[PDB]
């Protein structure tokens, strides 16, 4: 089971430095190289570079020679991508991928990097209940609203994961240095007025967890 | 003495500089060789090793084994690019590479001039020199890589002389290669000059081996 | 660099048909009869997934309906037939010369159902009205195509500020889109009006679909 796991998100003010990780598992770290790619949604992909995990010699693209480096840990099996200084550019996800056949096969977890002087803000959870009907639908729609948090991401589940069907999570929209996103779940009308439906939110940046029960109106 | 133990590789890929064939013995005085075997029978590029058994019985009863850079990449091939001569059939950590003891020259820009290098053996020992003659598969792989359809290689020495020539032909698929690449070797006596002369298809030496025997 | 290209940006292919993506490199990404051309699939929120390499060999575990062809500077990606899980974005990348370069990327769209959205409106919760604000939410789920817009009516009068629209990508098993429109107002601005109405405009309806509540 080949695994390439990357450290969680990182929020740093412009001008500091970052040390992203990539842990090799399920295969021999040596005998294979590590690629790094920069993903900015809509802007496509860009090839950062490549590091020969045996010879230890790196090769970078022209747009990264200077502020980007590759370091290895071979005793332990980890690869690092260090960025400095962080202009508010390079605002994008970073993937560590493996060399196999002059391509990339097992891409990594993903490390969303954010570069802003703003402050960590835990979210405020708001339950969204219907509160009115006309016996016109055997299916009702609930909602969980997360507003005014920073930075990304948030993990929204229903009843700790037991409610997976009919679940929609809309991507966040940034406004005034704070993100707002909403989620929905669709279950029948017989279990809702009787069985407890709880929204579960986790903001890993502030280490805050809030559970909100949906109460009818 | 004690036999030489190679790791992951036979004598073919070991002394050819095959990547992924890095022995760790660091012994410079072995008697005979013991080779761990695998799929790329040393030659990660489909080919034939000429006078192999003659080379096996040479790399035996060794009492010295200095490896030097006969043709320094950075200061030997101005008219031809030493880079770019790598394929996915000889990888190094999932990335196309090539033998670390041979350089695969291809045309620089759109020209492959007539190269001519010479080593005169300032070493006081027999020097093992290895090279390779690429045999493309198509008449277009030739022009695209060497630009000259009427190419030739000529390795010459006091002890050895032989004019080479491409053998363009579609060979059966082996490691996604329809071409071939034979490898050769010779012993340059102390004080002798080994000449190289080619206008294409020469996989040129980079590292040789001074050695004594018995 | 060896810049690749995009052809076409997006294409809507019906289920069971043949979706062809082709990308052309400025330089020849071939050498020794070997083409260093690769194809990747990236579903949203997931890392790119290797499909084909070099430039026709299928990666172990990839369905057979994927097939890549080409040589020199003209390559193609063939999906035969097209499923619903194939809704993602496809990139073409070379490895002939440094630096490696990615293509413009092709986002595939599945066409079926031509359905209308499911609308649900939610009033401001009690917890948010304590914080001095009020956000009214309207959800649009399971609709196709993605082209749609929302108008907010407060007591019959239109409003366009504090509007935070957020589309989802194409559903993996449903091939439908979803949208969420957030209307944010202060607590005092929310308590002086009574009728709140969000109405959408979709091609599957000549008149706007209305969903409202009264405070
Ligand atoms: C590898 O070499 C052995 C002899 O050493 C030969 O019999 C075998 O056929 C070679 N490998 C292949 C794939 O032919």
């Amino acid at each position: 089971q080949i695994q390439l796991v990357q450290s969680g998100p990182e929020l740093k003010k412009p001008g500091e430095t970052v040390r992203i990780s990539c842990k090799a598992s399920g295969y021999t770290f040596t005998k294979n190289g590590m690629n790094w790619v920069q993903q900015a949604p809509g802007k496509g992909l860009k090839w950062v570079g490549w590091i020969n995990t045996y010879t230890g010699e790196p090769s970078y693209a022209d747009d990264f020679k200077g502020r980007f480096a590759f370091s290895l840990e071979t005793s332990a099996s980890t690869a690092y991508l260090q960025i400095n200084n962080l202009k508010n550019e390079d605002m994008a996800a970073y993937f560590c991928a493996r060399m196999v056949r002059d391509a990339m096969d097992f891409w990594g977890q993903g490390t969303s990097v954010t570069v802003s002087s703003a402050k960590t803000t835990p979210p405020s959870v708001y339950p969204l209940a219907p509160g009115s009907a006309a016996q016109t639908n055997s299916m009702v729609t609930l909602g969980c609203l997360v507003k005014g948090y920073f930075p990304e991401p948030v993990t929204v589940t229903w009843n700790s994961g037991s409610l997976s069907s009919g679940v929609h999570t809309f991507p966040a929209v940034l406004q005034s240095d704070l993100y707002t996103l909403s989620s929905s779940v669709t279950v029948p009308s017989s279990p809702r007025p009787s069985e407890t439906v709880t929204c579960n939110v986790a903001h890993p940046a502030s280490s805050t967890k809030v559970d909100k029960k949906i109460v009818p109106r | 003495v004690a036999p030489l133990h190679l790791g992951k590789c036979n004598i073919a890929g070991w002394i050819l500089g095959n990547p992924e064939c890095e022995s760790l013995s660091t012994a410079s005085s072995w008697s005979y060789i013991v080779e761990t075997p695998s799929s790329d029978n040393g030659t990660c590029y489909p080919g034939d090793f000429i006078d192999y058994e003659e080379l096996r019985e040479q790399l035996s009863s060794v009492s010295s084994f200095e490896r030097f850079e006969i043709f320094p990449k950075t200061s030997s091939w101005p008219n031809h690019d030493s880079n770019k001569g790598v394929t996915a059939a000889c990888p190094h950590a999932g990335a196309k590479s090539f033998y670390k003891n041979l350089i695969w020259l291809v045309k620089k820009g759109n020209s492959y001039p007539k190269l001519s290098k010479s080593y005169i053996n300032d070493k006081g020992k027999e020097v093992l020199v290895l090279w390779g003659i690429h045999h493309p598969s198509t008449s277009a792989d030739q022009q695209s890589l060497y630009q000259n359809a009427d190419t030739y290689v000529f390795v010459g020495s006091s002890r050895y002389s032989k004019k080479f020539k491409p053998e363009i032909a579609i060979r059966p698929k082996v490691r996604d290669q329809e071409g071939r690449m034979n490898y050769y070797w010779t012993l340059v006596e102390p004080g002798d000059k080994i000449t190289f002369e080619a206008t294409g298809n020469l996989v040129v030496p980079r590292y040789a081996f001074a050695m004594e025997r018995n | 660099d060896i810049v690749l290209t995009q052809s076409p940006a997006s294409l809507a292919v019906s289920l069971g048909q043949r979706a062809t993506i082709s990308c052309k490199a400025s330089q020849s990404v071939d050498f020794d009869g070997y083409n260093y051309l690769n194809w990747y699939q990236q579903k949203p929120g997931q890392p790119p997934k290797l499909l084909i390499y070099a430039a026709s060999n299928l990666e172990s575990g990839i369905p057979a309906r994927f097939s890549g062809s080409g040589s020199g500077t003209d390559f193609t990606l063939n999906i035969h037939p097209v499923e619903e899980e194939d809704a993602a974005t496809y990139f073409c990348q070379q490895s002939n010369e440094d630096p490696y370069t990615f293509g413009g990327g092709t986002k595939l769209e599945i066409k079926r159902a031509d359905a209308a959205p499911t609308v649900s409106i939610f009033p401001p919760s009690s917890e948010q009205l304590t914080s001095g604000g009020a956000s009214v939410v309207c959800f649009l789920n399971n609709f196709y195509p993605k082209d749609i817009n929302v108008k907010w009516k407060i007591d019959g009068s239109e409003r366009q500020n504090g509007v935070l629209n957020s589309w989802t990508d194409q559903d993996s098993k449903d091939s439908t889109y979803s949208m969420s429109s957030t209307l944010t107002l202060t607590k005092d601005e929310y308590e002086r009006h009574n009728s709140y109405t969000c109405e959408a405009t979709h091609k599957t309806s000549t008149s706007p679909i209305v969903k409202s509540f009264n405070r």
